[PDB]
DNA sequence: ACTGTCTGGACTGGTCGGCGCTATGATC
DNA sequence: GATCATATTGTCCAGACAGT
């Protein structure tokens, strides 16, 4: 089958662990509601098998910095 | 500048920033695998598979007949 | 001390709050009597404030101009529905029990929504969706779970009419009109616990408060009354609307007290409801707007807040300011780019308040002694007590001998003062910059020519605005952040914006071209004119007839820093084989001998070695806007002050060079030999023959249709392609015979002004005139003009101008060119409004975003938009061609510096 | 540690405001200059007493 | 669940100056 | 001939909504 992550427009998506999520929240001094949101019906979310309440680490292909890290919180539809 | 059939310019950026559900004159860029990207015949048959053909464009003229109802 | 506003809490005013905050009760519709005095109990009662200068407020005791005004209240005979809350009233009525009064939801559902509300509270969209879902769930329920009472559907009719579809005894369905009193009684039974489920606050916005019982009349300061030149008072629209409301309410109260039949009561209630609805909003759909006696549709509270001329956009987000000036601008190359020419009359009117200190007591005392009529002087003096004293001839000495530490002197504008210079429209942040005041006797503003591209300002009648900061903090902010030299590089594309223009580019090309030599007198004069700090002339490059001569490259090299090395290809490079040898010589050694470089020097390849222009000529690629590599390198590697000095010197040098050498254009610059004209005519005839052959092939059916298009569009595309190819061939033929000695060709090629196509149109031909990307077709049946035969699809009949500007256009070609020009003008005048609207939308969408101290970009709520701005934390203004760091340039510069 | 343009502008504005209503200059300045010029000279001499509080 | 229909809204900034317009019918 | 109440109630894009 055609994986959703093989597209050039789709960056790598990885589910953060609990300790990784806590460290990310501590680093930026933000709550879980101050992160960008991603819908639970997103193709990347259903491909990763994530559930609402998790934080997805996105490895963007930066035109300026080469590789850039973005974080999105899974929320219900 | 205002105003195939791609209509770029200020209307295009306006449609992009306004998050239009259906952009004017949508265009789909389709690529082919190794079995079809080298020869024109495979590309032509892939295109004719993608392209939607209905009866009204195939017909030359329309005439309603009453004898056969 | 002093306090600031931390937060604003909104809500609906209760009738008790309106009664308590009211200073008087208004019952008399009349405002002024015959004598002009205000009427007690009227809308212009002195208890609500004072407008007339001789009047005194009964609530404040103050005079006009300082009394803030006081609110009133009107006791309505019957309750009325607020038009701004009608949809909310209908939603709450549909979502609540008619007799029980509770929300039509189960206890478990209520608890579930209560817990869900706390999770989604930051995003108002989630709260709106939850409210909509709760309303949809409660709307379909026809039996209240709390009491089991049956419910009926409620129909909402615009603007404030509610219908209940009750059932008769026989089962017939009839619409029952719900009066505002019944609606308010239904809304009063809703408990405070169900209010958060309905989107209302128990203490801030009760549902029953949406039905108005007391109407707060605004203070007279909110609706000022004026007198005309004929003595007739001109009341505000709100005053007339309140007059109508008071009259209708009084009539309704009198009819109620008289025991009038119910039919009259409903009619008066509907009239009062209409008047209140028009008072709240006169542009309500389904309502005839309230009209003045003359037929003017009155504007009300809703119209005073919204729109371009509303309170927000017209008075809050933007407003007129003091200490501002505006006049026509004129060029001035003699002043620096950091300076602005201020008229003496403007300078003597605008004042800057300077406090008297120990180090400026004498200067301010002299300013006070000079007076307002002697420059440099002062107009006003402020004592430490805080009062303002106007300076005149009688008291200028008394104030001057009374001056001490702590006084404020409003002296006239002097040289070196910091002011804001702005041109409208302000599309970008470079439209307002801080300049230095230069006082001039004439009546026009003076702006340096390199600063024009940031303002997009020419001198065909342009006017510009000047603003003088009054506080020390504002002056410091303008001096540090908004100075002209600090914004040479445009943050939009990371390139030069404050750069040289047409005459500077042409003068630089004339000075730095091959074979350009100047005498000792000319070199000394241009050095003095440019302000360069040169005390002795360099060694002469060559001697002619016993007189020393200096090459223009040698004079230009005095501007560059001694440790600057750069090489690139400019716009004048037409022979790459000559640049290839220079590039190979530079690459092979990396420190080429200056004698070796000059042997194979080319004007198309500019090479600067240790601040010496060994080869090349100056063009738009040197210090032009968006293309000047030398200016961009000077800004990045030597700072903004050095770049400002370089620009100020080079502009004057190029201006002197172009002024005294002689630059001109004449009618013979577009002249062409007979052979070129014959070739152009042959090309035009061949194109016409090809078009005719294509038309004949299309008529005979031999034309092959293009994929995705029919025969007509295929023929049109082929004809347009043929005509474009013919125009390109004619342009090439014209360019062949126009050499580098032509001044117009110099201007076009160097990038100073114009294009090669501009010279082509006057020399060879205009080409094909088209509107909206298609050939001209609007006109008669089958023809644009009557002079052509019907059905003619030829080039000449469809807008192909074979003539040129020099040869002269035919009347048909004149009409076609007029059509094209009209299309262009219409396109510009239409595009400007859409571009402005899109810019306003983007500005309002991204106004709050800023970079924090940790590099993140966050909204005011706290949501992180970007964990690092631009994903690399680099300002686009300081980015090298959109990249983070220009590694190759840094490596080359460091290697050259260490090996040189 | 380097000052940003906004921080430098704020410091210069605060110093000029202080000089306008007292706060004698800590360095010798030429006569007839504005308080803003005095604050700029103080910043150039590196004698400013105003510091910047940054989040931590 | 789609699909055509009804309704609401906003219509680039600034500047220049001019030219009108802001009661009426019926007693006493 | 002077005064007095009263004086009427423009295309296009996006969201919500009956109909099949
Ligand atoms: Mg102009
Ligand atoms: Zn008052
Ligand atoms: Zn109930």
């Amino acid at each position: 089958e055609f994986n959703i992550f093989d597209h050039v427009l789709v960056p790598e998506h990885r589910i953060l662990s609990e300790e990784e999520k806590e460290e990310l929240l501590k680093k930026y001094r933000i709550r879980i509601s101050q992160l960008p949101q991603i819908k639970a019906s997103d193709p990347a979310v259903v491909a990763l098998g994530a559930k609402p309440g998790d934080v997805i680490e996105i490895k963007r292909k930066s035109p300026t910095a080469g590789y850039y890290y973005y974080y999105r919180l899974v929320v219900e539809d | 500048t205002l105003n195939i059939n791609v209509t770029l310019g200020l209307p295009r950026i306006i449609e992009i920033v306004d998050a239009r559900k259906n952009p004017s004159t949508p265009i789909m860029t389709v690529y082919l695998d190794e079995e079809h990207r080298y020869d024109r015949d495979k590309a032509l048959e892939v295109a004719r598979r993608i392209e939607g053909t209905t009866l009204e464009n195939l017909a030359r003229e329309e005439t309603i007949d009453i004898l056969n109802m | 001390m002093k306090k600031v506003i931390g937060s604003i809490e909104f809500g609906i005013l209760s009738p008790q709050e309106i009664r308590k905050m009211s200073a008087a009760e208004i019952t008399v519709p009349d405002t002024y009597d015959d004598d002009g005095y205000p009427i007690e109990g009227g809308l212009m009662d002195k208890r609500l404030g004072v407008i007339d200068p001789g009047l005194r407020c009964e609530t404040c005791g103050a005079r006009a101009g300082e009394c803030p005004g006081h609110f009133g209240h009107i006791e309505l005979a019957r309750p009325v529905i607020h038009v701004g809350f009608a949809k909310t009233i209908h939603r709450v009525l549909e979502s609540t029990c008619r007799e029980c009064g509770r929300i039509k939801l189960t206890d478990e559902e209520i608890e579930e929504y209560m817990q869900k509300f706390e999770v989604m509270g930051d995003r108002k969209g989630a709260v709106d969706k939850l409210i909509k879902e709760i309303h949809k769930k409660a709307k379909e329920r026809m039996v209240c779970p709390h009491c089991g009472a049956p419910q009926f559907p409620i129909k909402f009719e615009r603007p404030t009419i509610y219908w209940e579809l009750r059932k008769d005894e026989e089962g017939n369905e009839y619409k029952h009109r719900m009066m505002p009193s019944e609606v308010r009684d239904r809304l009063e039974k809703i408990p405070d616990k169900d209010l958060p489920l309905l989107g209302l606050h128990p203490e801030k916005s009760r549902p029953e408060w949406m039905v108005l019982t007391v109407l707060p009349v605004p203070p007279v300061t909110m609706r000022p009354s004026i007198t005309l030149e004929s003595g007739i008072r001109a009341e505000d629209d709100l005053t007339h609307k309140l007059v109508d409301i008071i009259r209708i309410n009084n009539r309704l109260k009198s009819n109620i007290e008289a025991g009038a039949p119910q039919l009259i009561i409903e009619d008066l209630w509907d009239l009062l409801q209409y008047h209140v609805t028009t008072y709240i909003n006169n542009e309500t759909s389904g309502v005839p707007p309230a009209k003045h006696k003359s037929g003017r549709p009155l504007k009300t509270l809703a119209q005073r807040l919204k729109g371009k001329e509303g309170r927000f956009r017209g008075n809050l987000s933007g407003k007129r300011v003091n200490f501002s000036a505006r006049t026509v601008i004129s060029p001035d190359p003699m002043i620096s780019i950091n300076e602005v020419g201020v008229p003496l009359a403007v300078a003597m009117e605008l004042t800057v308040p300077e406090k008297v200190t120990e180090f400026n007591y004498e200067k301010l005392k002299q300013r006070v002694l000079n007076g307002p009529e002697k420059y440099p002087g002062a107009n006003y003096v402020i004592d430490p007590e805080g009062r303002r004293i106007r300076l005149m001839e009688s008291n200028r000495e008394l104030i001057a001998e009374k001056l001490d530490i702590g006084w404020t002197v409003e002296r006239h504008l002097e040289d070196g003062d910091v002011v804001l210079f702005n041109r409208q429209p302000s599309l970008h942040r470079m439209s307002i910059m801080a300049h230095r005041v230069r006082v001039m006797p004439y009546r026009t503003f003076r702006l340096n020519l390199p600063v024009c591209p940031p303002y997009n300002a020419d001198f065909d009648g342009d006017e510009m605005n000047l603003h003088v900061p009054q506080t020390e903090e504002a002056q410091a902010e303008a001096k540090i952040l908004m100075e002209v030299q600090n914004h040479i590089i445009s943050p939009r594309y990371g390139g030069p914006l404050i750069a040289g223009i047409q005459d500077h580019i042409s003068g630089g090309y004339l000075l730095t071209r091959e074979g350009a030599y100047f005498t000792r007198y000319e070199v000394e004069q241009m050095l003095m004119f440019a302000g360069m700090d040169v005390n002795e002339l360099p060694e002469p490059d060559k001697y002619e007839n016993g007189e020393p001569l200096w090459s223009g490259k040698t004079i230009f090299s005095l501007l560059l820093p001694d440790d600057l090395t750069i090489w690139y290809r400019n716009k004048l490079c037409d022979e790459p084989e000559r640049c290839e040898a220079l590039e190979k010589l530079i690459e092979e050694k990396l420190i080429p001998d200056p004698e070796e470089v000059r042997k194979l020097a080319y004007d198309g390849f500019v090479y600067i070695q240790n601040g010496k222009l060994l080869s090349g000529a100056v063009d738009k690629k040197a210090y032009g806007r968006e293309d000047g590599k030398l200016l961009d390198i000077i800004v990045r590697e030597y700072g903004v002050e050095r770049a400002r000095q370089f620009l100020d010197q080079v502009t004057k040098l190029t201006i002197w060079v172009i002024t005294h050498k002689g630059f001109t254009t004449a009618i013979d610059d577009e002249d062409l030999p007979q052979e070129a004209i014959d070739r152009i005519h042959e090309i035009i005839r061949e194109a016409e023959e090809k078009v005719q052959r294509l038309i004949e092939a299309y008529k005979r059916g031999e034309l092959e249709p293009l994929p995705g298009k029919t025969l007509e569009e295929t023929l049109e595309s082929k004809i347009m392609a043929v005509l474009a190819e013919a125009r390109d061939n004619a342009g090439k033929v014209a360019e062949r015979y126009l050499g580098m000695n032509n001044h117009a060709v110099i201007m076009a090629k160097t990038g100073a002004r114009g294009k090669i196509l501009n010279i082509t149109q006057m020399a060879a031909m205009l080409g094909q005139q088209s509107i909206r990307g298609k050939r001209l077709y609007r006109g008669y049946r089958g023809r644009v003009l009557t002079h052509f035969k019907p059905g003619d699809l030829g080039a000449r009949a469809r807008g192909f101008v074979t003539n040129s500007y020099k040869s002269g256009l035919t009347p048909q070609e004149y009409f076609f060119h007029a059509m094209g020009g009209r299309e262009g003008l219409v396109d510009t005048a239409v595009r400007t409004a859409q571009s402005g609207y899109m810019q306003r939308r983007l500005i309002n969408a991204l106004q709050d975003l800023k970079v924090d101290y940790d590099g993140t970009v966050r909204d005011p709520t706290g949501i992180i938009v970007q964990f690092k701005y631009g994903e690399d934390g680099v300002d686009p203004m300081k980015s090298w061609q959109g990249k983070t760091v220009d590694v190759d340039r840094v490596i080359v510069r460091t290697l050259l510096k260490m090996r040189g | 540690f380097r000052y940003t343009r906004f921080e430098k502008a704020r410091i210069i504005g605060a110093r000029a405001l202080q000089i306008a209503m007292g706060a004698p200059v800590l360095i010798d300045v030429p006569e007839g200059i504005t308080p803003l010029q005095a604050a700029l000279l103080e910043f150039e001499k590196g004698v400013i007493p105003i510091t910047v509080i940054r989040p931590s």
